[PDB]
């Protein structure tokens, strides 16, 4: 969430972040409940205030509140306890910002999400752009490895592409400031004008880029002036799910077809209508190829048809079991590094070698019957001269 | 959302002797006070949304229905708006002796109007949680308890509340009409602060009000009086009709004229 | 060793392939219990295939 | 009801607030100081007016 990137930042770069037009907003309209409320009160003193009060300004039922709210806006940095005033530039930054100092859009934005989409699944036809396809293959979703022949889908590319479309352009957009910082694209500026939609070369290539996904559409043959669609700022389902694993989509774009087969057979398409079934090979090649039983069920359950939303649940028990249980049958190996010792010895000496390769990362599974302590070969060089160390102390 | 509603008594009898006073406080700073609130209240979140009614011997008017400065677009229209309508009722202002004391019955049932107007209005997938925000600044009237009265009623039933920031006085009245909608009720005493008071007590809303320490409500003294001289009296003889507190048994109440049948 | 984390009744899937498999001197280098097993590295994507009959 | 309870005043009182808001717009310093803000969260401190 926007509240996890913005805590995963340092006091150096936040203060520069809380930029005078829209951070100051942006930030506080995340705040939850009461923050707001602290932040309104203690936006016009200049004097800081002891921490008891702030402590005691809540009553006593409801305090998780305070003391939520109270680590997350410290994680912020917002306040300085000075000995609680705020932050000088916040404050005048904020007294700036009170008082101080469409229909064509989003059929546009669906498009050229749906082209994106339909790239990203092995479509023959899909928009060509070698800037939007690298970018999606260091975003971790994709892997070529071979730039003659198109990129694959990885195993997260379609747990990514069964995801809601809200929280598949979020996830997204967060890979792409990741992904900026690493290429060097200063990540303050970036973020900034995200903060400014819901109200230089790197503020232009940034615009192209999220162009490319559909968010805005200059109209006027890229000119300063932009006009975000909905999706920048941040519908009826149409599939039917029987009894005997048999779905009934009223889908008439190729994307929800494709999303469809990607874990059922397909059986008919009409012009209006398509009907898939969803059976043991198509459910173990979708598992196999890397989702899981959750995406498919919410999947389904966000795409249901208003007939079946009267019966409660929307998604018949049968069907969800088959699911699960499907998903259940396969059980899978794993892969890691590590070298093992032995002839341990005395017992309480063996326990005291444990927390050696716990506390460096380099342990992964201990035996204390047996005093079999399995270590990564990264840190075989520190582990060993402790175990001397400790033969040396007798 | 919420829908805040600030009642200034902009009582130009009792402001303009603070003028005359040359005192610290004035009418501008109290208007701009009651900006700053307003402005802080949908600073709180774009679905809040504020109006400002301002109260006067005669009637009551609204005071609200790019970035010069660097400034929020909606804000300075506000700002704007408001210092523009304010200035203009002041300056233009008839003069009846007869009637000189504020006028707040009428500025609230315009209020409890306007708000039952836009939660028609608004639509039904979101909940609008109305608040008054009174802001007395002079003694009020005697011959206004009942509308007054009436127009509390109406509150109580329709869920609003009434949030008294009396300055200067102490009204009974209005006091009362807080207390029975539940209405906060805080008596500034220091008129130049008195906009810390309102970024605490009462900008937050009804949601958080529980879960907030905020003054103590003020005792209530529900006197009852006769209507011969106008004195408090623990025990009134109403009448079937009038309803009407009354000094001592008589054989027929004025105000009623009936035939009472002794017994 | 390789880590691989798995079921108590799978366990002795691969140790039946341990005395049947002769590539290697043993494939199982080391059993920590029920649900850890050790492994030279190279049958992973190979036990992929028996999948289809188990 | 049973709630209970010069003219050049009122001229000089009307040209004077009339006269007021001349000017507008002072929020920036005047409508509030801290010292006042201090004082008034100390009142409002329990042991405070
Ligand atoms: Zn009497
Ligand atoms: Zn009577």
């Amino acid at each position: 969430n926007l509240q996890e990137f913005l805590g995963g930042l340092s006091p150096g770069v936040l203060d520069r972040l809380y930029g005078h037009p829209a951070t100051c907003l942006a930030v506080f309209r995340e705040l939850p409940s009461l923050a707001k409320n602290w932040v309104m009160r203690m936006l016009f003193l200049e004097q800081p205030l002891p921490q008891a009060a702030v402590a005691l300004w809540v009553k006593k039922e409801f305090s998780k509140a305070q003391e939520e709210s109270t680590g997350l806006l410290s994680g912020l940095r917002i306040w300085h306890t000075q000995l609680l005033i705020l932050n000088p530039i916040f404050r005048q930054n904020l007294r700036i910002a009170l008082l101080g100092g469409v229909p064509s859009l989003d059929k546009y934005a669906e498009e050229r999400w749906e082209v994106v989409l339909h790239f990203m699944v092995g479509s023959p036809s899909a928009a060509v752009s070698q800037d939007l396809a690298q970018l999606l293959s260091q975003a971790g979703l994709m892997k070529s490895t071979e730039p003659g022949e198109p990129p694959c889908i990885t195993s997260a590319g379609f747990q990514f592409l069964l995801l809601d479309t809200p929280a598949q352009l979020w996830y997204f957009m967060l890979q792409y400031l990741q992904t900026a910082q690493s290429r060097g694209m200063d990540l303050v500026e970036i973020l900034s004008f995200l903060f400014q939609l819901s109200f230089s070369d790197s503020l232009l290539n940034f615009l192209q880029h999220l162009r490319e996904f559909g968010l805005v559409f200059q109209r006027k043959r890229k000119s300063r002036r932009y006009y975000p669609t909905r999706l920048a700022i941040n519908q009826p389902g149409f599939i039917v799910v029987e009894t005997n694993y048999r779905l009934y989509a009223y889908t008439e774009s190729e994307l929800q077809i494709a999303l469809i087969a990607l874990f059922s057979e397909m059986l008919y398409r009409f012009p209006n209508m398509v009907v898939a079934q969803v059976t043991r090979e198509s459910v173990q090649q979708a598992i196999a190829s890397g989702i899981t039983a959750q995406q498919i069920i919410h999947f389904l359950r966000t795409r249901a048809h208003p007939v079946m939303l009267k019966q409660t649940p929307v998604l018949p028990p049968t069907i969800t079991d088959q699911i699960r249980l499907w998903e259940l049958e396969r059980d899978r190996l794993r892969f890691t590094e590590g070298v093992l010792y032995n002839q341990f010895l005395s017992q309480v000496d063996f326990e005291l070698l444990l927390a050696h390769a716990r506390e460096l990362g380099v342990l992964v599974f201990e035996n204390s019957a047996k005093r079999l302590m399995v270590v990564t070969p990264a840190g075989h060089s520190d582990v060993k001269r402790f175990w001397k160390r400790q033969k040396h102390s007798s | 959302l919420n829908l805040l509603v600030i009642v200034v008594d902009a009582n130009p009898i009792w402001w303009g002797k603070q003028a005359l006073k040359e005192s610290q406080f004035t009418l501008s700073k109290c208007i701009d006070a009651v900006m700053v609130l307003g402005n802080s209240h949908l600073f709180m979140n774009r679905s809040n949304k504020l109006a400002v009614i301002a109260s006067h011997i005669q009637e009551s008017r609204f005071l609200y229905p790019g970035s010069k400065d660097g400034k929020y677009e909606l804000l300075t229209s506000a700002n704007e708006v408001i210092v523009e309508e304010i200035k203009d009722l002041m300056t233009k202002s008839d003069i009846k002796g007869q009637h000189t004391e504020t006028l707040l019955a009428g500025s609230l049932a315009k209020a409890l109007c306007y708000i039952h107007r836009m939660n028609k209005e608004v639509k039904d997938n979101q909940e609008m949680k109305s608040r008054i925000l009174v802001i007395k600044a002079a003694e009020d009237s005697a011959l206004q308890y009942m509308n007054f009265m009436n127009v509390i009623f109406a509150a109580q039933k329709q869920n609003i509340l009434i949030d008294a920031c009396v300055l200067d006085s102490d009204s009974g009245l209005l006091q009362q009409a807080c207390d029975i909608t539940g209405g906060l009720y805080l008596k500034v005493p220091q008129m130049p602060s008195l906009l810390q008071y309102l970024l605490w007590v009462f900008l937050p809303d009804q949601d958080q009000r529980s879960q907030l320490i905020l003054p103590p409500p003020v005792h209530v003294d529900y006197r009852a009086a006769c209507f011969c001289h106008r004195n408090l009296i623990e025990i009134g003889y109403v009448c079937s009709v009038c309803l009407s507190i009354f000094c001592n048994f008589s054989p027929i109440c004025t105000t009623c004229e009936t035939a009472f049948k002794i017994s | 060793g390789v880590l691989i984390e798995c079921d108590p009744a799978m366990k002795q899937f691969l140790l039946y392939l341990d005395e049947s498999n002769a590539l290697g001197k043993k494939f199982i280098i080391q059993d920590i219990d029920d649900t850890h097993v050790f492994v030279i590295a190279e049958l992973v994507n190979v036990l992929q295939e028996r999948v289809g009959e188990l | 009801g049973p709630t209970p309870i010069t003219s050049q005043d009122i001229i000089n009182s009307f040209q004077s607030i009339r006269q007021e808001m001349e000017a507008y717009t002072p929020k920036l310093t005047q409508v509030l100081s801290s010292s006042a803000a201090s004082s008034t969260i100390t009142a409002l401190s329990p042991g405070g007016a």
